[PDB]
């Protein structure tokens, strides 16, 4: 992350709102997925903050 | 598998999608475009901010009640705040637009009840006082609130009646006009498509209004049992084809 | 070509050197204009002065200095110099800057050149054989925290070995986001009320860390690490004033308070020769 | 507080008008983007740039 | 001959052998010729 | 009987007449054109508003005296208010613009003086406080006032020093830079066209400046004999081909 | 090889933007199928994301 | 030009350029349309 270099936010709304039916309660849940456009591009290996070790692995 | 039922309509930056529509009206069976040479008068090169203000603005939401009687907004008024559409509107002298008009409201198998969404072109609003009252400018400017049938008169306020279009004729005539229904059993959206309608080739986007979109619930809104009595209605509209032109220092409208 | 040419008397009314610099032009005047001139050929062509050439030699961007030495007992070894990064700059040693701030925006391929030797400032019975590591670490790395992190595996980030008193070299691709390198930017990285003006990350070229792969003898070793950079394939757009005013930061344009009058006053009249 | 299969869930309230779902930024090498394959993939780069594909899956 | 597959790798350039100061010693909108008046 | 001397430039809604012309400077021999596709990244269709940001707006007048230092203003900041101009650049997330710059300053051939006229691609300010310390934000962005040469140093403004440029390089130099200068003597106004001049094909209006025009009074004014000792200097600019790209909800700027 | 096409507004029966996600597939959307878009060029290849550069250091 | 004999002695491969997403993007058995219905 960087702030110059940085791309805006996503929000989500009701636009009218959720409604269910009889004999129905709570609350209802959306899964949310990610993936990129074949636009995309993506350059200068690096490595990954994702991983790291304190000592060898051995068998 | 195409329906009359699923559509989008992406206009800008701004897109829609319905899963339950009812085909779409063109008032007048004509789509709006912009203005000819041969139909023109003032000298000036017009400006066409294009995607800018031709994208989708969502007003305000409204809440359908059993006690509901309807909601009128009136065109350009109800946009006159919407981001750059409203600047380019209170900065020229002259503007033109025509419009899409989208109106949505679900609900579920077990609910009833039908708007009916209408276009009235010079929609000339009667003032409650009868004789010759006139009705003041902020009263038949209410901007994105619109105005509420079911609110008190107000003095200098238009009447507010129903049965009688605010104006001297009968509800059920209004249908003569472009019209669609939500009927909850149906539908879920109503969109018509507003070509620009005026005895000028362009006018003051400021002093006059040139429709008025209204909702009125007609068969009374019935929840499921145990339901919460009521729908949020939510409206959303985009400029289409606008053109200004006489650009200058910035109207200063009352109130 | 012809760097002159033959041209005799004239009394025209067709005079060349009058003209009106309030225009903003400057007018192409020759030597045949105002007095009589003979042919003389140019034998040159400008070579040496090409943009390519001009930015093109090595020059030192960098020194800095890391030892090797027992890390028993060292909480900090960034601060026993253990290990030692760089952020890439070539605005910090001024030679190389004055030159490319002649430009406003500047694009080319770089080739480092690292020399590294070693000094053994107290009694030593040899000189050891150390290999340094340079390793290159693009924003968003891990940082190495010790001088043998697993950092340091550089699994994906690239990094060149070679030995104390050698030198390496590579050449790394134009790295930046835009199309060229702003060394002046009159903006800041969003519109907030106190954030940083003029240095921006559109002129970043990565970062640099350094280590010794030895592990300690029993004295200890400095060695000084001197980064040299050569612009390759350069383009540069929109010339400026040259620096007159001595530097006082790395990317701002700031200049020293009560600094010396750079022009040098005359010893005598206007009229003085 | 612990990883859960429930952050993957965004609720949804009935009857709610007017209001938010969620937010987030764009910040797709970090907070909610880093742990997806896109997020974890990204981090091996140091430059991207194309469009974003979100979609929601309603349950 | 280059040896390595990049172009960055690459020796220097060669010799622009452009040259052209007039975007940078006539910027003016109409042309001035050398002799004509300049303020006509 | 066309003399470099007399000219007319007309930009949307306005003409400017000169009569005392000295040609006019096309930075680096180039004219505003907008972005080509080859050249775009953003996949945003941009909005041209055409006529109505391209106008020539004046900005309020300064006045040289004998003591004047110079003035400084910054593109497109000094617009930051300007009509439509103004809104499209506050409302879209990016924008590009070229300008028309027309500086004006009459005498009579009784007085003498000789003004700069140049424009800076990137000016990049120094702070008088030396090593590291920043020019902040509003210093940077007067807005229609410009800088004033000769005003105090503040804190956290940048130095006003006029031999340093307000950058370490001598004004003897700023004549590498597109330039035109005012010498009462001969001359009446000062034109420059701007195209855009940028590292990348579109950028941000607000947190970045591209230019930054300076007035200085070299030849100090010098009124004939019991003339009043000061002559005004008025800025008049007009953005061209200007394009915005990215609208949404309104940029908020410090102070 | 572009990046995005021009595309204008659209009104139509024709929604590519919804789709069924249960049954496993991703669908190819594009941002000019839900925003009006302006030609561009990728000026990019993918060169240094190919599995033979990606384990080749 | 190979120094070496074997195969194995050769520098890196050069790349794909075959690049086609479809076995993981869109591996359903009866071809989706983008635009038609999902679930007809």
């Amino acid at each position: 992350p960087d702030t110059y270099t940085s791309a805006g936010f996503l929000s989500c709304w009701y636009q009218t709102s959720l409604i269910l039916p009889p004999e129905t309660t709570g609350q209802v849940y959306l899964l949310s997925f990610i993936s990129a456009c074949p636009d995309f591009k993506l350059r200068l290996m690096k490595d990954t903050q994702t991983i790291s070790q304190t000592v060898a692995l051995t068998e | 598998g195409y329906s009359d039922r699923v559509q989008q309509i992406t206009l800008g930056n701004s897109t829609i999608t319905t899963q339950e529509a009812a085909n779409a009206v063109v008032c007048y069976a004509e789509w709006p475009e912009y203005l000819p040479d041969v139909d023109a008068s003032d000298v000036n090169k017009t400006s066409k901010p294009d995607t800018s203000v031709c994208r989708f603005y969502t007003l305000d939401s409204k809440t359908w009640t059993t006690g509901s009687k309807g909601w009128c907004w009136k065109l350009p008024d109800a946009l006159k705040d919407m981001g750059v559409f409203g600047q380019n509107m209170f900065f020229h002298s002259l503007g033109r637009s025509g419009y899409t008009v989208h109106v949505q409201c679900n609900a579920t198998k077990f609910h009833s009840g039908c708007l009916l969404v209408v276009v009235i072109p010079e929609h000339q609003l009667a003032s409650h006082e009868g004789g010759n009252v006139s009705v003041k400018y902020t009263f038949t400017h209410p901007g994105e609130r619109g105005i509420d049938l079911s609110s008190a008169n107000e003095v200098g306020g238009p009447v507010k009646d129903v049965l009688y279009n605010m104006n001297g004729t009968l509800l059920g005539n209004l249908l003569i006009f472009p019209h669609q229904f939500i009927n909850l059993r149906t539908n879920n959206t109503a969109t018509i498509v507003i070509p620009y309608i005026n005895s000028v080739p362009i006018d003051s986007m400021t002093r006059h209004n040139n429709v008025s979109l209204m909702v009125i619930p007609i068969a009374p809104l019935t929840v499921p049992t145990g339901a919460t009595p009521s729908l949020p209605i939510t409206v959303t509209i985009a400029p289409m084809c606008t053109e200004f032109s006489g650009i200058r220092s910035k109207s200063i409208v009352p109130q | 070509t012809v760097a002159s040419i033959s041209s005799g008397p004239k009394h025209t009314q067709k005079v060349p050197i009058l003209t009106a610099n309030e225009t903003g032009a400057t007018m192409p005047v020759l030597p045949s204009d105002s007095i009589e001139t003979r042919t003389t050929y140019m034998h040159f062509n400008g070579s040496e002065t090409d943009v390519e050439c001009f930015l093109g030699r090595a020059a030192c961007v960098h020194v800095t200095e890391i030892q090797n030495k027992d890390a028993t007992g060292i909480d900090n070894h960034r601060e026993a110099k253990l290990f030692n990064d760089w952020k890439i700059n070539l605005s910090s040693l001024v030679q190389l800057r004055k030159k490319l701030e002649l430009f406003t925006y500047v694009r080319f391929d770089s080739e480092y050149t690292i020399l590294a030797t070693a000094s053994q400032p107290d009694s030593a019975n040899y000189s050891s054989n150390l290999v340094v590591q340079a390793m290159y670490v693009p924003p968003g790395a891990p940082n190495p925290k010790e001088w043998d992190d697993y950092t340091w595996q550089s699994a994906s980030n690239p990094s060149v070995f070679f030995k104390v008193g050698d030198t390496s070299r590579f050449s790394v691709p134009y790295v930046g986001l835009a199309s060229a390198y702003n060394y002046f930017y009159d903006g800041y990285s969003h519109d907030d009320a106190e954030t940083q003006y003029g240095i921006t990350v559109l002129n970043h070229m990565g970062s640099m860390a350094f280590r010794i792969v030895n592990e300690h003898d029993e004295h200890k070793t400095l060695v000084k690490i001197r980064v040299y950079h050569r612009a390759k394939h350069v383009e540069a757009w929109i010339p400026r004033a040259p620096r007159a005013l001595p530097y006082t930061s790395i990317g701002r344009t700031n200049y020293p308070k009560n600094t010396e009058p750079v022009i040098k006053k005359r010893k005598g009249d206007i009229k003085s020769y | 507080t612990k990883d859960e299969v429930n952050s993957y869930l965004i609720p949804l309230n009935a009857n709610r008008q007017n209001e938010q779902v969620f937010g987030t930024n764009l910040f797709i090498g970090d907070g909610v983007f880093k742990t997806t394959l896109l997020g974890e993939i990204v981090q091996y780069y140091t430059h991207w740039s194309g469009s974003l594909r979100f979609s929601l899956m309603y349950t | 001959i280059n040896y390595y597959k990049d172009a960055a790798s690459t020796s220097s350039a060669g010799q622009s052998l452009s040259m052209d100061p007039s975007k940078f010693t006539e910027p003016v909108k109409d042309l001035m010729l050398k002799g004509a008046p300049a303020l006509n």
